[PDB]
């Protein structure tokens, strides 16, 4: 894939704020309209994949039942931040976070894997 | 203490293995343990060196040796890297090149070479200072002239307010977004950068519906710019090295007009020729001094096997046969026979083509078989005639054995796939003539000295090229892959990148060749500006220094009644009259200048064409009268024994024949029409008339006889290389364009020629199977292509078509055959470097002998010029000038004291430096507040300088009009006052921004006072002034050659297709444009582009073009005369500019 | 391409004349769709009247008898980019005098930006009976002849003076 750095392992308190970033280093700093980025979450390793956030010429929150009004984006794609923030995490949120982006001026399509777990 | 030589040998093996591993681009994970082993070996050596006199404070420790510092540094950096470290992985990975740099320390003798480089650098410091200050002055000049002119682009002027959308869909109009929206520019179809335009009458022309506004980003990724001092300095440093300077020439002349070509001539003939010659001459002085300093400092078991097996004497019949065949060799008639066979073989392998009839290729095969059979027979007869042991004792015979064995291996392996480089090994047979030729033996001596007495130095050069190539590959490698689409619009790797090691070595070689800027731009656009600027400056300086030192070392090693009589004297008296000669020189000047007005703009000014045509008759009449009267004055035998008289008579006769044909009505005939273009030869009479040009041409003709043999050797060497190139590349230079998309078909749709012809029959001329038009298809085309490669112009296209070449009748594909790059590398190393060294050495010896012939005097100046030479030589000493004694006044005494301390001088120099840096800080689009600050600081500077000048005038006006530097101060300060007054009162009837810019340039003259306080720079400027007259004479000869070739361009290469290098500007359609092209070609820059559009054919042209406003038809010229025009000009220009180089270099040696 | 030359101002009665009007593109690179119209008026006559129109494939001439069967086109031949406007007159009469105006209408094509431009060039000719050779030719003839003869007299006088002086010098010895 492309150059993506993510926290290898993070622990979140019961119901506390969680912040999982997906930075990305390449040429052609991210613009607004033409740029395409995706965010998918998996409830387990071998379960089905459910996309929860997208940005096609505008930020699109799919508003899944797992992420009705909890996932929010307050990062900076220009500063290499497409992070997703999950407040009041649930034990069922234990799974995989995946950040998909694509840069129009370049031709590098890559992804990034993030592992999140919840402590009792 | 365990310092046995086997330790050095194993360290050598380990360091070469590490070098190879670094050469590997992506290290496989199974090599991590090998790298660990290498690290262990290095730390074992570190253990040895630390247990053998390790402690620093102790004397003679390894800390005293500088290279052990590098050893410890690389060990500590490896230890840091193998665990946690800083985030910049690329820099720490690059820091391992010290491992390869250790080869400098471990190999014996390299430290002396590095030291020698150090003394050369320490010697060239003064010339570096002068270069920096001269480049700064020229940078200020260019900054104040071409400020922001490089931005001038054709913006769509009829602002369409009704549909001027904003970025966010406002429907409103904002100015700053209209001037930067990239699709509001022209971008002429075919080129990449938007076309540059201009308001000036002679500048570039906007299309119908576009303006000439400055709009947006600078060309060539934004690095070609005069807007700020940094990019102006980059551009003028580029001009000094002449790297791709034709592009900057064209851009600036198209943006700011052709009238600024004076500036480029000034910078080329001052900062490009003179400064580079100065650097080279000073490095030569340093190396020669050190070289003579070195001269001052110098002041059983297998034998018994050989006697049995290597000797073939066993039976008396065989011994008798050996004696008989030894007699048969016939040594007096053996060398002649073998040389005749060798010449026949080489001129037989010369004839080679892509299209070969079966009979002709059969003849070549049979002839090569016969020749190799003769050479095998000669080898066998030599072996049987004289014992194999003593046969192989001669290195010449083992060379012949290698050649004959390689020849024999060919017939057995005649079906091997590829391996066309094997068939060219027979070319080395030509070297057998080196026994007869002493000069070919000299070439072999130079090649041997390259790897002989200077093998260590060439190894240093190889190590430098290696470490730079690996530094680039590890620093910018991943960057060239992440940022692919930033430099290449097709999102693929460019032709020249630093991803692989081979490409990195190619780019460092190119920087050594001279083309650094075109890749330095790309790597800036990819991986930052600072890193590329530092890396490329370092590699250029170091590589050029080492290559120049190697060249100089090789050059030094190679070096060591009664009415007829009365009427005759009346005619002699009238011809001898100096005023009469001035009159005839004026007449020849007018006749030569009359040819300038004959161009495409000749249907206009019909009165001018008629007047010039009718004055041609009177000019020819007066020249006929001159020829007749000179005949009468001298005599037929006296006149016809003079070459200049022959030239004059020839020109007069051909002009008279042209007039007779015109009077006979033969003007429209093809023969007389072709003879008409020979009218360009008229200015040659100036050779006979002007004394300086006559002296220079006499010197060149006198130098020719010692030069023909060297040119013959160079032709033979390039013939060997051209036969190699023809064998490698014959026929593999064919394309299949689809002109609508103008894309060369990739080899997956059409592969062979047959499939392209299937497209031909199915489609129409929209698909074309065409050649490169500069190719290896025969020895003549081989010479042309090798000339382009050795002149480093046009070599890009040839190399691209070569590395893409795969098979004689197959479509080329992108770098399937990349490794033929080494063929051009080897050609540049041997036939363009070593042959150049031989040529230069022979020229130096010839000129030394010629100077020693005429009592050590100059051979490029006339008698009056020699008197001027001697007068300035006498006047160059120290003159005890009067110290201007103190006046008889107290106030005048104190002001004289103030003006006489050195402190006053120091503060004035410092304030001039501050004014210069304030000139530096000016940039385009600078804030208006900064503009006002600069305005008032300039006003304060000018007022202060005026106050100083008037104070010194009140001090002693009459005796400060006595120094020339004071006069310079006076003129610059008063002209600055004039400039500021005109700035204040520009509101008049004569508003002229260009003259305003020039009078602001006039400010720059003040910083030239810095040379007054300098001594070495003053001496170098005095040397330039001292050698000026020879430059003047050679410049007149060069200008006259330019004039003749320009008229030839008018007559032949007008009305050619505007394809590449010939544009709406910089063409052969007008006198100004014609000498623009000729001066561009004079420095050999971009002559490939000028030559290319001639070489096309009516498939690529239209033999009947309308050409409005003229009866002339046809769209492109004759290829055969195009090649003869440009090749002959390059050779003539090359021979002339060398005399300029010799006049500068050799004069400097006599100074010191 | 850009060789713009005005037409000759004299036409001889009964012979042929080539009316010339060259308007070149500022950049030869650009491709344009051009078509023209020609307006004419006689001496002592009212406003101009159009006579011929050439639009990219053919020439249409007005039905006025002053030009029927005696005007042929010598411009660019069927290239859709005129760049060369030249009307040829056969059997020139006295009525073909006065003022001609060539109007050039261009539609330059660019990437996404058309442009319509009109250029008008005014040319005035007179019809005569004898081809009055221009003043340039006669003044050049006279100047060349007088310069030749003055050079001859100068050289002859110099030779005579030198001959006399050298004779006076050599008669002493
Ligand atoms: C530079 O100028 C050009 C020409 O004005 C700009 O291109 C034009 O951009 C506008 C809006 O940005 C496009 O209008 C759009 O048209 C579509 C239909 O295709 C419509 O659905 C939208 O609502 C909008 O009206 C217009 O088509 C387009 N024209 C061309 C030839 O590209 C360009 O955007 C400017 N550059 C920048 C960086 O703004
Ligand atoms: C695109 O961006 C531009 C500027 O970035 C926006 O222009 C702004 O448009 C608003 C809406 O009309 C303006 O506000 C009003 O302006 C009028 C002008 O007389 C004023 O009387 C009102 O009191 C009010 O302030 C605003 O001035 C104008 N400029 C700026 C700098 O905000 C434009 O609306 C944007 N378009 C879209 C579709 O986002
Ligand atoms: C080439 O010549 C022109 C005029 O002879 C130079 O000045 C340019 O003049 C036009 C008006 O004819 C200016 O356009 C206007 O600019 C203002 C600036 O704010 C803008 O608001 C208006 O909407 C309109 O576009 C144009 O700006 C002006 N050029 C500059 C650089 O200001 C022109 O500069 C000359 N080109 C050169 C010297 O490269
Ligand atoms: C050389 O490359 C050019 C690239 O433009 C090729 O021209 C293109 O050929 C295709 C053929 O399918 C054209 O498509 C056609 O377009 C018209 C108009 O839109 C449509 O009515 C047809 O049904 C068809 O789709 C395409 O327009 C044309 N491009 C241009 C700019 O004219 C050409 O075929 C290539 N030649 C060879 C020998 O490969
Ligand atoms: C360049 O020329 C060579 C020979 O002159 C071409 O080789 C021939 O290519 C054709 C089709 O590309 C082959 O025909 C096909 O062969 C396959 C087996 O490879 C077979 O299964 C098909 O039914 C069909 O017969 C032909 O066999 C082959 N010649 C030989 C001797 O194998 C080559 O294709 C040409 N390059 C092109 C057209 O780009
Ligand atoms: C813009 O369009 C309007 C139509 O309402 C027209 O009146 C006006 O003249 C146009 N202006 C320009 C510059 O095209
Ligand atoms: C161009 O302008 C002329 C002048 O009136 C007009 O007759 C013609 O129709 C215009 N053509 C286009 C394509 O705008
Ligand atoms: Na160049
Ligand atoms: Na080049």
């Amino acid at each position: 894939s492309m150059e993506v750095t993510v926290p290898a392992t993070l622990n979140v308190l019961n119901g506390s704020d969680a912040r999982l970033p997906c930075t990305f280093n390449s040429c052609y700093t991210v613009n607004h309209k033409q740029f395409s980025l995706n965010w998918t979450y998996q409830e387990c390793n071998n379960c089905s994949e459910e996309m929860f956030l997208q940005f096609r010429m505008k930020i699109i929150n799919l508003k899944l039942e797992r992420f009705q009004d909890r996932v929010e984006f307050s990062g900076n794609p220009s500063k290499y931040d497409v992070s997703v923030m999950l407040r009041n995490v649930q034990p069922e949120d234990e799974g995989i976070y995946n950040c998909y982006i694509m840069n129009p001026p370049d031709r590098h399509r890559g992804h990034g894997k993030i592992h999140l777990q919840v402590l009792m | 203490i365990l310092i046995h030589s086997v330790f050095s040998m194993i360290i050598m093996c380990t360091i070469l293995t590490n070098c190879v591993f670094m050469t590997f681009s992506n290290p496989p994970d199974w090599s991590k343990n090998v790298e660990y082993t290498f690290t262990g070996i290095y730390t074992f050596e570190s253990l040895v060196k630390i247990i053998a006199r390790g402690f620093c404070i102790d004397g003679f420790t390894f800390l005293r040796d500088p290279w052990n510092w590098l050893d410890f540094s690389v060990i500590m950096m490896a230890y840091i890297t193998e665990f946690v470290n800083l985030g910049n992985v690329s820099a720490l990975r690059t820091f391992r090149v010290l491992r390869a740099l250790k080869t400098i320390s471990v190999i014996p003798g390299l430290k002396t070479i590095v030291g020698a480089l150090i003394q050369s650098v320490k010697k060239l410091s003064d010339v570096m200072i002068l270069t920096v200050f001269c480049l700064s002055v020229f940078a200020l000049i260019g900054l104040q002239l071409f400020m922001g002119n490089l931005r001038n682009k054709c913006v769509v002027w009829p602002i369409n307010f009704n549909e001027s959308y904003l970025e966010n869909g406002t429907k409103g109009f904002d100015w700053e977004e209209y001037i930067n929206n990239k699709t509001n520019f022209y971008t002429v179809p075919g080129m990449l950068e938007p076309l540059l335009c201009g308001n000036s009458s002679d500048a570039g022309q906007c299309p119908e519906g576009y303006q000439c506004m400055k709009a947006g980003r600078n060309p060539n990724y934004g690095y070609t710019s005069f807007d700020t001092f940094s990019w102006a300095f980059l551009a003028l440093f580029r001009l000094m090295t002449q790297d791709y300077w034709e592009n900057l020439y064209q851009l600036t002349l198209r943006a700011a007009g052709k009238t600024y070509m004076i500036f480029f001539v000034l910078v080329i003939f001052v900062g490009s020729f003179y400064l580079v010659n100065l650097i080279l001459a000073v490095v030569a002085m340093a190396y020669e001094e050190q070289n003579q300093a070195t001269l001052e400092e110098a002041e059983p078991c297998w034998y018994k096997f050989a006697n049995t097996f290597l000797i073939w004497e066993c039976h008396p019949y065989w011994i008798k046969l050996k004696e008989i065949v030894n007699l048969i060799v016939m040594d007096p008639f053996v060398d002649l026979a073998i040389t005749i066979c060798i010449v026949l073989n080489t001129l037989f392998m010369a004839m080679e083509h892509h299209p070969m009839t079966p009979q002709f290729e059969h003849v070549l095969a049979v002839g090569n078989l016969v020749f190799t059979g003769i050479f095998t027979a000669e080898m066998f007869l030599k072996l049987i005639a004289m014992d194999p042991y003593y046969y192989f004792q001669e290195g010449w015979n083992i060379f012949d054995g290698f050649i004959v064995s390689l020849s024999l291996m060919e017939l057995s392996l005649a079906d091997v796939e590829g391996l066309s480089v094997l068939r060219s090994f027979r070319l080395l047979r030509v070297f057998k003539l080196a026994k007869s030729w002493p000069t070919l033996n000299m070439l072999i001596k130079i090649i041997g000295n390259s790897v002989g007495a200077l093998g260590n130095l060439t190894l240093v050069l190889a190590i430098i090229v290696f470490i730079f190539a690996v530094v680039g590959m590890q620093l910018f490698g991943k960057s060239y892959k992440e940022c692919v689409c930033k430099i290449n619009q097709d999102c693929e790797l460019p032709r020249w990148h630093m991803h692989d090691f081979f490409h990195s070595f190619l780019i460092v070689f190119r920087v050594l060749c001279g083309e650094w800027i075109e890749t330095m731009w790309d790597c800036m656009e990819v991986a930052g500006q600072a890193m590329c600027l530092i890396v490329f400056m370092m590699v250029m300086v170091i590589g050029n220094l080492v290559v120049l030192n190697l060249f100089l070392a090789l050059l030094l090693s190679s070096f060591s009644g009664k009415s007829w009589w009365i009427l005759r004297k009346t005619c002699f008296l009238i011809v001898e009259h100096n005023w009469f000669e001035t009159f005839i020189i004026f007449m020849i000047l007018l006749s030569s200048g009359a040819l300038a007005f004959e161009d495409i703009y000749i249907e206009q000014r019909k009165t001018i064409r008629t007047i010039l045509e009718y004055a041609d008759k009177v000019f020819t009449y007066i020249f006929i009268l001159e020829m007749l009267l000179k005949w009468t004055a001298y005599g037929f035998v006296k006149f016809f024994t003079n070459a200049w008289c022959w030239l004059d008579f020839l020109i007069v006769a051909v002009s008279l024949v042209s007039l007779i044909a015109n009077a006979l009505g033969y003007s429209e005939l093809g023969a007389i029409k072709s003879l008409r273009t020979l009218r360009a030869l008229r200015p040659l009479r100036a050779l006979s008339r002007f004394e300086g040009m006559r002296v220079v041409v006499n010197a060149l003709v006198g130098a020719i006889p010692s030069i023909m043999n060297v040119l013959l050797v160079c032709l033979i060497f390039w013939l060997i290389f051209s036969i190699m190139g023809v064998n490698l590349f014959a026929g593999k230079y064919h394309y299949c364009f689809n002109e609508t998309s103008e894309i060369r078909f990739e080899i997956e749709d059409v592969n062979n020629k047959t499939e392209c012809e299937k497209l031909m029959e199915g489609n129409n001329t929209e698909i074309r199977w065409k050649n490169v038009k500069i190719n290896f298809d025969n020895v003549g085309a081989g010479y042309l292509a090798l000339l382009q490669v050795a002149t480093f112009k046009g070599w890009m296209d040839i190399m691209y078509a070569a590395v893409d070449s795969r098979k004689p009748d197959e479509q080329p594909k992108y770098e399937d055959n990349i490794y033929m790059y080494i063929y051009f590398v080897i050609f540049i190393i041997f036939g363009s470097f070593f042959t150049l060294n031989l040529f230069i050495g022979v020229i130096i010896d010839n000129f030394n002998q010629q100077k020693k012939k005429f009592g050590g005097q100059d051979i490029f100046m006339t008698e009056e010029q020699k008197k001027y030479y001697n007068a300035m030589k006498k006047l160059g000493s120290k003159k005890p000038q009067k110290p201007i004694p103190r006046p008889l006044n107290k106030i005048q005494g104190i002001v004289f004291d103030f003006v006489t301390q050195q402190a006053f001088d120091i503060v004035i120099m410092m304030l001039i430096c501050l004014n210069m840096v304030t000139m530096m800080v000016e940039t385009d689009t600078q804030s208006k507040q900064m503009e006002n600050i600069l305005y008032w600081i300039n006003l304060v500077f000018v007022i202060f300088f005026t106050c100083e000048c008037v104070l010194k005038m009140f001090a002693l006006r009459h005796y400060y009009f006595t120094i020339g530097w004071n006069i310079f101060d006076f003129v610059v300060v008063i002209l600055s006052i004039v400039g500021m007054f005109l700035a204040d009162i520009i509101e008049k009837y004569f508003v002229s921004p260009t003259l305003f810019r020039v009078i602001r340039l006039a400010r720059i003259g003040r910083i030239l006072r810095l040379i007054k306080g300098a001594k070495g720079i003053r001496t170098l400027l005095f040397a330039l002034m001292m050698s000026l007259p020879a430059l003047f004479n050679i410049g007149l000869l060069l200008f006259l050659v330019m004039f003749i070739f320009s008229i030839f361009g008018m007559s032949n290469f007008a009305y050619v297709k505007h394809e590449a290098g010939i544009d709406d500007m910089f063409n052969f359609e007008t006198f100004g444009n014609s000498m623009i092209c000729l001066f561009q070609i004079t420095t050999s820059a971009g002559w490939d582009g000028l030559l290319l559009p001639i070489l096309n054919r009516p498939p690529d042209c239209s033999l009947d073009k309308e050409h409005p406003g003229s009866g002339f038809k046809g769209d492109c010229g004759n290829p055969s005369v195009g090649i003869f025009f440009f090749v002959s000009y390059i050779i003539i220009s090359f021979l002339i500019v060398v005399n300029m180089y010799i006049a500068i270099i050799l004069e400097n040696f006599s100074v010191a | 391409g850009c060789v713009e030359v005005d037409s000759e101002t004299e036409a001889v009665y009964g012979m042929t004349f080539k009316i010339l009007c060259i308007s070149c593109k500022r950049r030869s690179e650009t491709n344009a769709e051009t078509f023209t119209e020609w307006t004419f008026r006689q001496k002592g006559t009212e406003e101009f009247v159009k006579i011929l129109r050439y639009e990219n494939e053919v020439l249409q001439l007005e039905e006025d008898e002053r030009f029927e069967g005696r005007v042929v086109w010598n411009g660019s031949r069927g290239t859709k980019d005129l760049q060369d406007l030249s009307i040829f007159i056969t059997n020139v009469t006295y009525n073909h005098s006065g003022d001609y105006e060539c109007h050039v209408y261009r539609l330059l094509f660019f990437e996404n930006y058309e442009h319509n431009t009109s250029v008008v060039k005014k040319i005035h000719i007179e019809v005569v009976d004898k081809a009055n050779r221009d003043m340039a030719s006669i003044v050049s003839e006279i100047m060349m002849y007088v310069l030749i003869v003055v050079l001859t007299i100068w050289l002859v006088a110099e030779m005579i003076y030198c001959y006399k002086k050298i004779a006076a010098a050599t008669e002493t010895a």
